[PDB]
């Protein structure tokens, strides 16, 4: 079964050389056993067997195919892959199932044993040697002449062999969509039936007279089609409702795991939590510690149990329609989108957890669930979704035409499906007339973490604090947050933090700082808050 | 014609750049655009013995409705050995009344490039949904967007032009990748004939050489303007003194100490304060210091030339071109063209492509550029919006709030 399609050059890496590895003894019962079966390589097509020369030795040690007891030979390259160039990108990404279209028929051919159909490069085979010691001393040697299991190059070569033999029946035949992954060809169509059932034997003879036997009807694998982790129909796409175990004891590594397979699911089945799972974990000592088991942590496992029952049914894509994209937040820097084009038929649907940092906004992140959605799209369909986003556009339109950095969002449109992501406060443009105001000013020992923090208003209020254990921004940010405490609904603020103004400027409504978020909180309970900045030391205070 | 041999600077490799996904749109174009250019024999599919790869995609020109065809050698061009053969930067266009810009980069095909530097040339059209492996190829002639391209095409060039250069002393041409500058002081009516003039000189060897022009001599920097109000409240004062004592970085013969005495007690912002005659003077000599640009800014081409953006909101956005923070070489305003009432993206790109474009004209150079955007945001749109056959360099960073306010005080 040898084809004839000219091979690929490959080098080795350059500046480098083929192996030296030694091989390692075996019992007489795994010798005489690749012994009387590498006699049957060379006798099918590829002249394997060398001496004395081009000395690459490579490990071919024996294990039996457990299910059968019969010796089947194996190699090893590991030095060899090593010391071989680098090829192209096998398999940048899979094809998710949202992006498929529905078929009439779809089947797929276990092509299996093509690899050693292809041709090897010739002056290559050369770093190819076996070692086969029968027993006692006589210090039975092989190579290749077409692509061996375990080589680098293989697959990649593999895939271009057949990209190469596809390209003609592919052309006679533009209604039928093929698939190469792995070993396997995956082929779909509208076609009736008979038609269909003809056009791939068809094919499957066309592979044939290139070298590459196949499976006939009477030996192939039949829909629906295991996917990641989806259950393939050529009309429909299920989630395989996977359900956890109920243990009796639960482990550290079991808890990581368990929380780990649920989080996967959250993204097809927005409900799931494991906040209160993720809480069995805090000061784990072992992997193999066994941790009780909180009972708000049962009521999340069996809440959770009670949603991956009812399966997930799912529609292909129809290039016919436009596709909408429509998001909620769950919750604070959680958010669910689900795309589909006929209401309720969702393609793909999703859930992102943003975490957070010196600042961040609802709006904000709200954008940055709307590019990752976008980038995703174009990846699948090649176009971008029409969105539906539960923000209003004067709350858009006035937020963008103020933040310092650029962002845009495509064709979008309001959709009042609460909670609505809104700013929780905005800062005056100028001061509030008859209002009072605190020069806030903070001071800290670097070194000492202690330092003060106070305020003096035009009403002549003032206040002072000593801080024991502290930092410069702790305090500054501090003053700021003093003036804000005892001010009352309309307070102008002067502060010279530089860090400060930026922090506050960018209207953030999420920090990784208790502190920061204090503030917060009291900016958004007031009424008109002007905040100004003035240069540092001598002058203004 | 044959092919002088080129080589990587020594002890780099090939790029192996990701191909980011496209449109399909996109993609359908550049598969037509690229079988075409196969048949032609300007570029040969590949095998996967070939480990490199560049990005492409495909950007529409402005007034035409043809897809191009445009490439990412930047990584490429960073590791091909310079010429050294370069391209002699003039002086003139900078000083010029009018200049036009011509895309030449059908020239390049026609030259074939060094069988052993073809590999590199290694660029992948991607499937929609990872549906099909990508379709690979490489060149076989000088491609389009490489440096070494106007290169090894440079001696040709010339002669092609002498004929004009020698009828016409007169007028001026820069060379820069796929493009040609050309500035003449003569109205748009004479001119336009002697453009469209040399245009057809050049379609004569065979080469398709196709508002639309520039005025170099209405660009170079502008002062910072000081506000001027009857009344000045605590705030008001407030916010001058921080500007100044900010400029007094760029200008240090700037005081801020009598205005900063005024602010001395706890008043209300709104409280309006009477300017002191000696605090008059004080503003009156800011005010003549920054009416010009500062002292001791001089080109030099052995350092790197930057550029910063901040965006100003309204469609404003404000830019300082330097090699040394504080000692602009240049500075300007840009607001938005008449399309993107709502796109921040296709603002800064256009922005982006005028600073760039000066920077060729009056220091045929490109600037690296300092983007007060997400590396997501810019990578996911920049495309959709891009028309010139380069691409600078660029990071992506935080606007300093102060940077800002400052050149939003620029001459209006
Ligand atoms: C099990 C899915 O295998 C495949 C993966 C990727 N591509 C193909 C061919 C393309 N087929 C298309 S557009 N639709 C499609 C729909 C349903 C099923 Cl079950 C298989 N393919 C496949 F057949």
């Amino acid at each position: 079964p040898i084809s004839p399609i000219e091979t690929v050059p490959v080098k080795l890496k350059p500046g480098m050389d083929g192996p030296k590895v030694k091989q390692w003894p075996l019992t007489e019962e795994k010798i005489k056993a690749l012994v009387e079966i590498c006699t049957e390589m060379e006798k099918e097509g590829k002249i394997s067997k060398i001496g004395p020369e081009n000395p690459y030795n490579t490990p071919v040690f024996a294990i039996k195919k457990k299910d059968s007891t019969k010796w089947r030979k194996l190699v090893d390259f590991r030095e060899l892959n090593k010391r071989t160039q680098d090829f192209w990108e096998v398999q940048l990404g899979i094809p998710h199932p949202a992006g498929l279209k529905k078929k009439k028929s779809v089947t797929v051919l276990d092509v299996g044993d093509a690899y050693f159909s292809v041709p090897l490069d010739e002056d290559f085979r050369k770093y190819t040697a076996f070692t086969i010691p029968s027993i006692n001393n006589e210090t039975i040697r092989y190579q290749y002449n077409v692509l061996p299991q375990g080589w680098k190059g293989s697959p990649a070569i593999f895939q271009s062999s057949m990209t190469k033999i596809l390209e003609p029946f592919r052309k006679q035949n533009p209604d039928i969509v093929i698939y190469q992954y792995m070993d396997d060809l995956y082929v779909g169509s509208d076609l009736e039936i008979g038609q269909h059932r003809t056009k791939i034997e068809e094919l499957r003879q066309h592979l044939l007279r290139w070298g590459l036997t196949t499976p006939d009807k009477k030996h192939q694998k039949e829909p629906p089609f295991l996917w990641m982790g989806y259950e393939l129909h050529p009309d429909k796409w299920t989630v395989q409702p996977i359900v956890l175990p109920e243990k009796d004891s639960w482990t550290v590594n079991d808890i990581q795991k368990l929380v780990g397979k649920l989080n996967w699911a959250s993204q097809i089945y927005p409900g799931i939590k494991v906040r209160q799972l993720c809480k069995l974990l805090r000061g784990t000592k072992a992997l193999t510690e066994v941790i009780p088991l909180t009972e708000e942590a049962e009521l999340e496992l069996a809440e959770n149990r009670e949603i991956l029952k009812e399966p997930v049914h799912g529609v292909y894509y129809d290039p016919s329609k436009d596709l909408i994209a429509e998001i909620q937040k769950q919750g604070q820097g959680q958010w669910t989108y689900q795309i589909y084009q006929e209401p309720f038929k969702n393609l793909k649907t999703g859930k992102y957890a943003r975490m957070r940092g010196a600042h961040t906004n609802d709006v904000k992140q709200l954008t940055e669930a709307v590019q990752k959605i976008t980038t995703e799209s174009i990846v699948i369909w090649g176009k971008t979704p029409k969105f539906k986003l539960p923000i209003q556009k004067e709350t858009w339109e006035t937020w963008w035409t103020e933040y310092w950095q650029a962002t845009w969002i495509p064709e979008w449109e309001f959709v009042n499906t609460p909670p609505l992501v809104k700013l929780w406060y905005q800062l005056e443009k100028e001061p509030i007339v008859g209002a009072e105001t605190f020069y806030v000013d903070g001071a800290a020992n670097r070194e000492t973490k202690l330092g003060k923090a106070g305020y003096v208003t035009n009403r002549g209020r003032q206040k002072v604090v000593t801080l024991t254990d502290t930092t410069n921004q702790k305090t500054e940010l501090q003053a700021i947050y003093l003036a804000l405490q005892d001010s009352g609904l309309e307070v102008n603020i002067v502060t010279d933090s530089q860090y400060a103004l930026g922090i506050i400027q960018a209207q953030p409504d999420q920090s990784e700082s208790e502190l920061v978020n204090q503030i917060i909180e009291q900016l958004i309970k007031k009424e008109k808050v002007y905040l100004a900045w003035v240069p540092a030391h001598k002058g203004i205070g | 014609i044959e092919t002088v041999p080129v080589k990587l600077k020594p002890g780099m490799d090939g790029p192996k750049v990701k191909q980011w996904p496209l449109t399909e749109e996109k993609i359908k174009a550049l598969v037509e655009i690229c079988t075409e250019m196969e048949k032609e024999g300007k570029i040969s599919k590949i095998g996967p013995e070939n480990p490199y790869n560049t990005p492409v995609f495909a950007i529409k020109k402005k007034d035409s409705t043809k897809w191009r065809k445009l490439v990412d050698f930047r990584e490429l061009n960073k590791r091909t050995q310079d010429f050294w053969l370069g391209i002699p930067h003039p002086a003139g266009l900078k000083k010029k009344k009018s200049v036009t810009v011509l895309d030449v980069g059908d020239a390049y095909f026609s030259v074939p490039l060094d069988e052993d530097f073809r590999k590199y040339t290694a660029f992948t059209i991607p499937s929609i949904n990872n549906e099909t492996p990508g379709i690979r190829y490489q060149y076989n002639v000088l491609p389009q967007g490489w440096k070494g391209s106007p290169a090894i095409f440079q001696s040709s060039m010339t002669k092609i032009l002498e004929p004009f250069r020698k009828q016409n002393p007169d007028i001026v041409i820069y060379q820069y990748m796929d493009d040609l500058y050309v500035g003449s002081d003569l109205e748009i009516g004479q001119h336009r004939t002697k453009i469209e003039e040399l245009r057809q000189h050049l379609l004569r060897w065979g080469l398709t050489t196709p508002g639309y022009e520039l005025h170099p001599d209405k660009w170079t920097v502008q002062p910072i303007v000081l506000p001027e109000k009857d009344s000045w409240t605590v705030n008001d004062i407030q916010k001058l003194v921080g500007k100044l004592n900010w400029a007094s970085q760029i200008y240090p013969g700037i005081k801020v100490r009598q205005l900063c005495k005024l602010l001395r007690g706890t008043k209300a912002l709104t409280e309006v304060i009477p300017l002191t005659e000696e605090a008059e003077l004080e503003l009156a000599e800011n005010r003549e210091i920054l009416k010009e640009p500062v002292h001791g800014v001089y080109y030099d081409p052995s350092k790197d030339l930057i550029a910063e953006i901040q965006k100003q909101g309204q469609g404003q956005w404000t830019y300082q071109i330097y090699q040394e923070p504080f000692k602009n070489l240049k500075t300007g305003k840009y607001a938005r063209m008449r399309g993107a009432h709502t796109n921040d993206v296709k603002q800064l790109t256009e922005a982006v492509q005028k600073i760039t474009t000066e920077s060729i004209v009056i220091w045929g150079k490109t600037p690296k550029f300092k983007l007060p955007i997400q590396k997501e945001t810019w990578e996911t749109w920049w495309t959709e919006y891009w028309q010139a056959t380069w691409i600078p360099e660029w990071e992506f960073v935080n606007t300093p709030p102060l940077v800002k306010l400052w050149y939003q005080l620029e001459k209006e």
